[PDB]
């Protein structure tokens, strides 16, 4: 019958690994880099798109960042239309938490749930895991500014400062040896440019290889504000740290 | 409702009342009963005012995917019968009453519709509260070989009979006229018989009138 | 409604008034009861109009498909079709029908389908609730092997006088010829058929 | 009997790869040329209808196909994948957006969509990946003109101008260096048309090019009057004799 | 390669199974050909009966789909049977759900879009036919629809199928570069038959009797094929010219 | 027995010079028992304003529901919803649940924001949309409003005196129907401010 | 290649190997043949004796379906015996809807449709038998042969199994040397005749013969099998000619 | 060999070895006899153990009072089979009162078997058995094969070295046959049969079983002691 052309998804090779998932992340480790630094006062997501023509249109474009809702956004590295699948169905699972308990969603709770379906696709079902690993940027009244990883494996964890995508070894490194506790979202927009400056595959980071967006306190006492950079904010704020 | 279809010469013609009612209540004194189901098939609707409508919307939409599929302008006996064979299936919960009529390649066509999904064919036809009104006024002036302004004329006096005559119906008239090889057109508030006098007195307050407790600014912004 | 069929030496005719009735009110004057699901297989209708046209509709695709597959079906196959649908949803339709038509081996035949979904092969049938008002006239009159002419004029008279009878029947006397020659369909107007 | 391939067969290579992603992209490769430009006041898609004989009637194979009043699609690849594409586009405009909100779905929103669908034949059970790249131009009240081009994977980018299939490497050079964001729709058609005679062999007329535009509304295509607000299609097909009007003066 | 037995693609991109199925078109040895008039659409296949123990009369490439539809088909005849069924199916399904009679292009259509899901579903094999469908539509005039198992459909002036194909399609496109028009100038469907079997034997260089041929005739209102009378009362008519 | 009136209530909307008005009271009882003074029938997505009379559970439901549908559209559209395509959705809503329906009577009211044209809708409880120049009302007084509306209303009022004439139709058509009023609050809605008053009414 | 692993798979010639494998299956089985004559059908079929213990007349192969059609069939037993099940719930769903009983052509497709469905899978294997079937209907006498693919067509006589190639000849006399018509009691003793000549090619165990025929005279229309004075008689005349 | 991995893979000679693996279980079971005259019908099969310290497997099941079966080869497959055997005697008696014809309770096993010879997933039965017993045509015996294959005998023989009982059968139907009105008789042919297929060995009183249907006799089964006097 079809047994013949099964090639099991879900099997441990003989050390005990999940082969779809290490060569999904082996898949994820040639994508565009994304950074992303939590500070004292808000977080950074930066992240570096797939080598652009000049006939892009860079304005009304996004595939590195989305928004989940007012308080959570993702960074995303690997298959964008594997992500988008993963982004719809977060966002669904936000507006069920907020429709049942009239509160947002805690960022861990919509992270554990999206990567217990990644999770999901591993162990059962005999279909492919998804080619993605994200990094979640958000605020909740619990533990207020957080930042976390998942990928393919479903496998989670939370981070002051973290990379996904092509060269995370060089990334992880330099961020090791300049990020600080006290740290300020300002300061840590400069890390995240000056990382991917030093780290990119291209000959200079420029405004239109790039997305970019901040999560701060940043509006009107105690509320939350998403900004998602325009290419005209992306090109000044490169200016402003002097990277042009 | 009262609604009509009269064909003619070289095409046909619907209209309808425009009143809306709830119980003795008139909800809507403008309201529209005429539904395009394709840009030369229209149907007017009386009955269940949201079942004409959801029946309407839902068949327009199967009839402009299957437009597309086949390469060909709709055809009024297809509207026909994916609106009985829906209605049928519903066996009348549905309480749609619909006059279909259009242009296709085919040549020009009148039917009428119940809710319980049986079907006819005519050159007049009328439905709802008012359809006694308006074949009376139909049987009485109807021939063959009308012209386009005669049908137009026919039909929207039996819609009058309707409005003057049957306490379900009122307002305005609507006329859809459509006619082999040109584009359908509708006239919207084609009659307007029933405009309101000019009121006695203007009930505008003194400002301040009205006593307040509390105000305050709402947030509609980010 | 009055409807029926009556098989001749060339073939069979069907007959029906006009009238559909809502109640007291004459919905329509001038319908057509006579309904094709094949070429020479009509029949008439009575009941539930919405159940006798949906029944007719998929009647007429089975045929066609049957068709298709197998060459022109037997008057006899139609009618089995029909008291498939009629019996084994009984619960749910007011259907009364006579299926009636003309094979070259069989000639003309009618059979005759009543609310419960049994089949009853006939001479000729009767139906509607105008019908009752007929049975003794039509008992009397109708004979084996009439002509063309003479079945023409028995259906003209005794849906005449179901007519006169009924308030439920009325409008025109409409016929359709079923024999080797083709398919003819037959008017005929009050002002003719209220002075028989 | 019954379906019992309900396992992926698009799966990970050791090298990170999907291979059957890949493999889909290199029949869109070998497909026809075809292009979309995006102008100030409209946007053009253009393929060329190349024939499989002479006495094929190739006005009856439409390679660029109207999906809502104001979107229209191009493609390169697979020509029956991307028919059925189209069905299924057609329809999810429908079900997934205009039976809800009473309104066409904006450009990108339906792009998502087929999208979607896409992606989905490159992990459900039992399926290939689509072999075909499309090309989605479109117009709508909030974002104005766009054009999206859709690959086997399910990515999606947005262009100001691009190419796809056969001698797409040429013609985005091409496009490159006469493209600017000045362009009046006019001058988008004229440069289509231009790109597209580099990668085409034979006749070069209004009857082996197919070419169809996201421009203004059109009140006689639309079918009927007396509604103020519907003013018209946006998506009109040129006409053979269009395009050879154009030809001349090139 | 395991890209040789299912529908995925091959590194080229290919689809062996469908190149496959096409090669399996001419399992039959059989040549088809249609052709429109001004008011009828003629259809015409080689008929072969080897073994003397076949009765004749059961052995058909020709199918009547609808009243106005008729189907050739080359390829192996259970394939042919099955492709035929469901296009009677479909044509009758369509007639009932539209309230009107199932169009030649649209049928072609929807039975392409069948042969397309073969090509991309594994568990379904591509039906190794191709199928010619045609009529006299009621808006479109005499058609002429082929499907084959890529899924791929369109229209024809004329066209012709099986491994000789090439010959024939030859011979009938210099006729319509002479002709100058989109069909057979002819009133009577009895002469647009004589064209095309007149056609036939000059491209395959070849006679027939009555028992060689097999036609179909598509007009106004029905699709019905020739009796092996009518056929060589045909035959008589192009040999005393 | 009769779900829309068991809780009572009301609300009505009135369009005016380029600003519309929505207003409802406070009432939530069972049936004879006034239960509580504070709930309000008027929310707003966006700068989109949904007024819901009827059974209270039903009105907090579909709150709840067009507050989730809305924020998905904002998240993929990239925009807030308009007045027009947001009575599309309220009607394609209430439809799904054509033979176990919400027991409401929604009103939509809002500018918008591209034509700076102000909208006003109603609803039956089944999806049939009544969008109207001049005045929506629903709720257990709704005879009465119709009274008051159809006999203060004139068209072109300034956002001052549509407030004056909005409240005095909702203060005296709810003064004569036992389950509504125990308070009321008005809204004036212009291009981009709006206005939220509460009313002085008989507390019997 | 692995081609001709997997049931439905293409080879690149164009053929279902799995298919041409069922066929080696019924070429190795017992001959089986119909003849249709003047107003009907004859069937008969050689019986390999394998021992002393089998019951002589108790191991009945030809089979009635509804009660106007005969199927007998070579090659995996079981495998025609699912068919003929199958058969018999095709006619019977045919008969409830349209009343009549199921005309031939029309079974023989009902047959060609399900034989033809289990060459469109992995998951099915072909069926291992070519099957012989006929009777009368309405408009007179058929025979049927129906192949592993899917395949059949109307035959005048047909014959397959081990001994297929010197029935199919013997056949071939008779449509030369009758083209008239041949008479139900006559094609009875021919069918006979031929199994009898056909057993050459399988003559290690001797065997029993089996008939079964329909007929407009002679069995008005219904399928019976022939036995007692008729079996006998039509032995005789098949042993008369071998000698 | 490349075509034995399941049973729906037919081989280049047409073959099904999956099936024919099936019918090798049969092979090594332990060895039945079936025989009957015009009045009885008998079965006796020798019981395998597994060691000193067993029991003697059971080879023999009752499936109606008219019908009953002995295997040779998988026992829960032979419990599959004679359960659905007891359901369709069972079906025979409660909605027709009519006891099931030997006949088609053959061509009833024969239709169950080949079904999962022509599907995916499945496996062919691994188990042989012979049936007997006494209907309104007197008495059968019938030998069931997992390819489907069923067929009806004077005497048969099933499992390792049958063939030696199977030839005895052969040479002495002419006797047995015609041993009608006499029960101990026809069984004793019945245990002589199957004496020429022993080796090493002989029946003793824990190792044989037989049973025996007919005229005026329900499927009963003797075991034990009740076989002493055959020995
Ligand atoms: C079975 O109960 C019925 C049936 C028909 C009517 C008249 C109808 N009015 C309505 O549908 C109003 C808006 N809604 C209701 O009355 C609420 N109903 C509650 C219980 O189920 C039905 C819905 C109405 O106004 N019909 C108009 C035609 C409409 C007008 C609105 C545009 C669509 C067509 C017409 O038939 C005349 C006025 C009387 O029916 C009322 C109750
Ligand atoms: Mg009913
Ligand atoms: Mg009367
Ligand atoms: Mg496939
Ligand atoms: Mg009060
Ligand atoms: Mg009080």
């Amino acid at each position: 019958g079809s047994r013949r052309y099964d090639s099991r998804t879900t099997i441990f090779s003989p050390e005990g690994r999940l082969y779809q998932v290490e060569y999904a992340l082996e898949s994820i480790s040639h994508a565009g880099t994304a950074i992303g630094i939590m500070a004292s006062d808000g977080i950074v997501l930066a992240a570096e798109r797939k080598v652009t023509s000049t006939l892009l249109e860079q304005d009304t474009s996004t595939e590195k960042l989305y928004k989940l809702n007012d308080k959570i956004a993702v960074a995303v590295a690997g298959l964008t239309a594997d992500a988008e699948i993963l982004i719809n169905t977060a966002r669904i699972h936000a507006q069920n938490y907020l429709k049942t308990y009239n509160e947002d969603i805690p960022v861990e709770i919509l992270v554990r749930r999206l990567s217990d379906i990644k999770q999901g696709y591993t162990q059962h079902g005999g279909l492919r895991p998804f080619g993605v690993s994200f990094i979640y940027a958000g605020y909740d009244d619990r533990y207020g500014y957080q930042l976390y990883t998942s990928n393919p494996s479903g496998n989670y964890t939370g981070w002051k400062a973290i990379s996904v995508g092509a060269n995370t070894s060089a990334a992880q490194t330099l961020l090791q040896m300049d990020y600080k506790d006290d740290m300020k979202v300002d300061d840590a927009i400069e890390l995240a440019l000056k990382t991917l400056s030093k780290t990119t595959d291209s000959s200079a980071l420029t405004y239109d290889r790039l997305e970019f967006a901040t999560i701060r306190k940043g509006a009107n006492d105690g509320e939350v504000y998403q900004k998602i950079f325009k290419p005209q904010e992306i090109k000044d704020i490169l200016v402003k740290t002097g990277i042009t | 409702t009262t609604i009509v279809g009269v064909k003619f010469n070289n095409g046909v013609v619907i209209a309808a009342d425009t009143r809306s009612t709830q119980g003795p209540i008139v909800a809507d004194k403008n309201c529209a009963k005429l539904h395009r189901i394709s840009p030369k098939i229209w149907c007017a609707g009386a009955g269940t005012a949201a079942d004409t409508e959801a029946v309407t919307q839902l068949i327009g939409s199967n009839i402009e995917l299957h437009s597309l599929y086949t390469s060909r302008e709709p055809r009024v006996v297809s509207a026909l019968q994916m609106l009985k064979q829906h209605l049928f299936k519903y066996q009348g919960h549905i309480g749609a009453y619909l006059i279909v009529a259009g242009v296709d390649p085919t040549g020009s066509h009148l039917f009428s519709i119940h809710a319980h999904g049986s079907t006819d064919v005519g050159y007049y036809l009328s439905l709802g509260s008012g359809s006694l009104a308006a074949m009376a006024v139909l049987e009485s002036h109807w021939k063959q070989d009308l012209t386009k302004e005669e049908a137009i004329k026919l039909a929207s006096d039996a819609i009058q009979a309707g409005i003057w005559n049957d306490l379900g119906s009122g307002s305005n008239v609507d006329v859809c006229v459509m006619e082999i090889g040109k584009d359908a057109e509708y006239l919207r508030n084609y009659l307007t018989p029933n405009v309101r006098e000019e009121k006695q007195k203007s009930y505008k307050f003194p400002r301040g009138t009205t006593a307040v407790l509390k105000e305050s600014i709402v947030n509609i912004c980010d | 409604t009055s409807i029926m069929a009556v098989t001749f030496k060339d073939g069979v005719i069907l007959g029906a008034d006009s009238r559909t009735t809502t109640g007291a009110y004459i919905a329509n004057r001038v319908t057509d009861k006579l309904t094709r699901v094949h070429d020479k297989i009509w029949c008439c209708r009575s009941g539930s109009a919405a159940d006798t046209q949906a029944i007719a509709d998929i009647v007429q695709y089975h045929l066609e498909l049957y068709t298709s597959q197998y060459g022109t079906p037997s008057t006899e196959t139609a009618a089995s079709v029909f008291k498939e649908l009629c019996y084994e949803n009984k619960d749910n339709l007011t259907a009364g029908i006579i299926v009636a038509g003309y094979d070259d081996k069989n000639k003309g035949e009618v059979y005759t389908i009543p609310l419960g979904g049994s089949v009853h092969k006939l001479p000729y049938a009767i139906a509607g609730s105008g019908s009752t008002f007929i049975y003794g006239y039509c008992d009397k009159n109708f004979r084996e092997n009439m002509s063309k002419e003479e079945t023409v004029d028995f259906i003209k008279h005794s849906l005449s006088q179901a007519i006169k009878w009924d308030g439920s029947s009325g409008g025109v006397i409409r016929m359709v010829v079923l024999t080797a020659a083709g398919v003819e369909r037959l008017i005929f107007y009050p002002d003719e058929y209220e002075q028989l | 009997m019954t379906d019992r391939y309900s396992f992926s067969l698009t799966t990970f290579s050791p090298s990170g790869k999907l291979g059957q992603i890949d493999y889909a992209l290199t029949a869109v490769k070998q497909g026809v040329t075809s292009l979309g430009i995006k102008a100030t006041n409209g946007v053009v898609i253009a393929t060329e209808k190349k024939s499989s004989s002479p006495l094929a009637m190739s006005e009856t194979l439409s390679k660029v196909s109207l999906l809502t009043p104001d979107i229209g699609a191009v493609y390169s690849g697979m020509g029956p994948d991307y028919r059925v594409l189209v069905d299924k586009s057609r329809k999810v405009a429908h079900t997934s957006y205009k039976r809800i909100y009473g309104e066409y779905p904006p450009t990108k929103l339906l792009v998502s969509e087929v999208a979607k669908i896409m992606q989905e034949a490159t992990q459900s059970g039992g399926v290939r990946p689509f072999g075909v790249s499309l090309l989605i131009a479109g117009h709508d009240e909030f974002n104005g003109f766009s054009l999206y081009q859709v690959d086997p994977s399910g990515s999606y980018f947005p262009w100001k101008a691009t190419a796809i299939g056969k001698g797409s490497v040429a013609a985005k050079t091409f496009l490159e260096k006469r493209w600017n964001d000045e362009l009046e729709l006019e001058d988008a058609i004229h440069i289509a048309l231009l790109t597209l005679k580099e990668s085409v062999e034979g006749e070069f007329n209004g009857d082996t090019i197919e070419l169809a535009i996201i421009g203004d509304e059109n009140p006689d295509l639309l079918g009927y009057t007396g509604i103020p607000t519907d003013k018209g299609p946006r998506f009109r097909k040129l006409t053979s004799q269009e395009i050879n009007d154009r030809l001349e003066a090139l | 390669g395991y890209d040789r037995h299912i529908t995925i693609f091959s590194p080229e991109g290919r689809l062996y199974q469908v190149e496959y199925a096409f090669k399996a078109t001419n399992q039959t040895n059989i040549n088809s050909l249609a052709v429109r008039g001004k008011d009828c659409t003629v259809v015409i296949s080689q008929k072969k009966v080897p073994d003397k123990l076949l009765d004749p009369t059961t052995v058909s490439y020709i199918f009547c789909i609808s009243r106005t539809i008729g189907m050739v088909v080359n390829g192996p005849i259970p394939d042919a049977r099955n492709a035929a069924l469901r296009a009677k199916a479909e044509a009758a399904e369509f007639r009932y759900k539209y309230g009107y009679d199932m169009p030649c292009d649209v049928l072609a259509k929807r039975m392409a879009n069948l042969s397309q899901i073969y090509t991309q579903r594994a568990y379904m094999r591509p039906l190794g036919v191709i199928l010619t469908f045609v009529s006299v539509d009621e808006e479109l005039g005499p058609s002429i629809y082929k499907t084959d198992p890529a899924g791929y459909y369109v229209g024809y002036k004329a066209t012709a199928t099986g491994p000789k194909q090439q010959e024939i399609t030859t011979n009938l496109e210099n006729h319509f570069k002479k002709s100058k028009i989109d069909h057979i100038n002819e009133e009577s469907w009895e002469k647009v038959v004589e064209f095309a079997i007149t056609h036939m034997i000059d491209a395959l260089g070849t006679e027939f009797s009555k028992n060689d041929l097999e036609v179909g005739v598509a007009t106004k209102d029905k699709f019905f094929t020739l009796s092996a009378e009518n056929i060589e009362e045909r035959l008589v008519a192009i040999a005393e010219q | 027995s009769d779900p829309s009136s068991i809780n009572g209530g009301i609300v009505v909307a009135m369009t005016g010079k380029d600003c519309v008005a929505i207003a409802c009271d406070l009432r939530l009882g069972s049936q004879s028992l006034g239960v509580s003074n504070k709930f309000e029938k008027i929310f707003h997505y966006g700068h989109v304003f949904l007024g819901i009379t009827g059974l209270a559970t039903d009105v907090t439901t579909l709150n709840e529901m067009f507050r989730y549908k809305t924020n998905l559209y904002k998240l993929k559209e990239e925009r807030a919803i308009e007045p027009e395509t947001f009575t599309q959705l309220v009607s394609s809503s209430l439809y799904e649940r054509r033979f176990g329906p919400y027991f409401v009577g929604p009103v939509v009211a809002g500018i918008n924001s591209k034509s700076g044209k102000p909208f006003i809708a109603g609803f039956d409880l089944i999806g049939c949309i009544d969008e109207a120049k001049d005045f929506i009302v629903s709720g257990t007084a709704s005879d009465q409003l119709f009274g008051m509306c159809e006999s203060l209303y004139e068209p072109n009022l300034e956002p001052e005196d549509l407030f004056e004439t909005i409240s005095q139709a909702l203060l005296n058509a709810a003064d004569r129907d036992a389950l509504s009023g125990w308070g009321a609050v008005v809204y004036i809605i212009k291009k981009d401010e709006v206005v939220k008053r509460y009313l002085k009414m008989r507390q019997d | 290649t692995g081609y001709d692993l997997s049931n439905s798979v293409f080879s690149p010639d164009g053929r279902n190997f799995q298919v041409e494998y069922a066929v080696k299956a019924v070429e190795n089985g017992t001959t089986s043949i119909g003849i249709k004559c003047n107003d009907g059908v004859v069937f008969a079929v050689e019986k390999l004796i394998t021992s002393k213990l089998l019951v002589p007349q108790k191991n009945v192969k030809i089979q009635v379906v509804d009660r106007h059609i005969g199927c007998v069939y070579s090659g995996l037993i079981p495998d025609g015996r699912h068919l003929v099940n199958r058969g018999r719930e095709e006619a019977a769903s045919f008969k409830k809807l349209y009343k009549t009983p199921i005309p031939i052509p029309a079974f023989a497709d009902r047959l060609g449709q399900y034989v033809q469905a289990h060459t469109l899978y992995n998951s099915v294997r072909p069926f291992g038998v070519s099957t012989i079937f006929g009777g009368v209907d309405k408009n007179g006498a058929h025979l049927y042969m129906l192949e592993p693919s899917g395949s059949y067509w109307g035959y005048k006589g047909a014959a397959t199994g081990k001994g297929r190639q010197s029935a199919k000849a013997e056949l071939e006399k008779l449509v030369d040397h009758h083209p008239e018509g041949l008479s139900a009691r006559e094609a009875v003793k021919q069918a006979a005749k031929i199994i009898y000549l056909a057993h050459e090619d399988n003559k290690e165990k001797d065997f029993e013969l089996e008939i079964s025929w329909c007929s407009l005279s002679e069995t008005n229309g219904l399928h019976k099998f022939v036995k007692g004075d008729l079996l006998q008689e039509a032995i005789d005349f098949a042993q008369k000619e071998i000698n | 060999n490349n075509y034995d991995g399941d049973t729906v893979t037919f081989s280049p000679t047409g073959r099904l070895f999956q099936v024919e693996y099936a019918l090798e279980a049969i092979k090594q079971g332990s060895v039945t006899v079936g025989l009957r005259s015009n009045t009885h019908a008998v079965l006796v099969a020798l019981k395998r153990n597994a060691d000193e310290l067993s029991s003697y497997q059971k080879k023999i099941i009752k499936c109606d009072e008219h019908m009953g079966l002995s295997l040779a080869g998988l026992a829960p497959d032979a419990r599959v089979l004679s359960n659905y055997l007891r359901q369709q005697c069972n079906y025979s008696s409660l909605v027709f009162n009519r006891k099931l014809a030997v006949e088609r309770a053959g061509h009833l096993l024969c239709d169950k078997a080949q079904k999962n010879t022509q599907s995916y997933g499945g496996r062919p039965y691994g188990v042989g058995l012979l049936i007997i017993g006494y209907d309104k045509s007197g008495a059968h015996l019938l030998e069931f094969q997992p390819s489907g294959n069923v067929t009806e005998l004077y005497g048969t023989a099933i499992g390792a070295r049958s063939q030696g009982a199977k030839t005895y059968l052969e040479r002495t139907l002419d006797t047995f046959i015609k041993i009608d009105g006499n029960p101990d008789e026809l069984i004793k042919a019945g245990v002589e049969a199957i004496s020429q297929s022993l080796r090493d060995e002989s029946l003793t009183v824990d190792n044989l079983s037989i049973a025996i249907v007919g005229k005026d006799t329900p499927f009963t089964i003797y075991d034990g002691e009740a076989v002493a006097k055959y020995i």
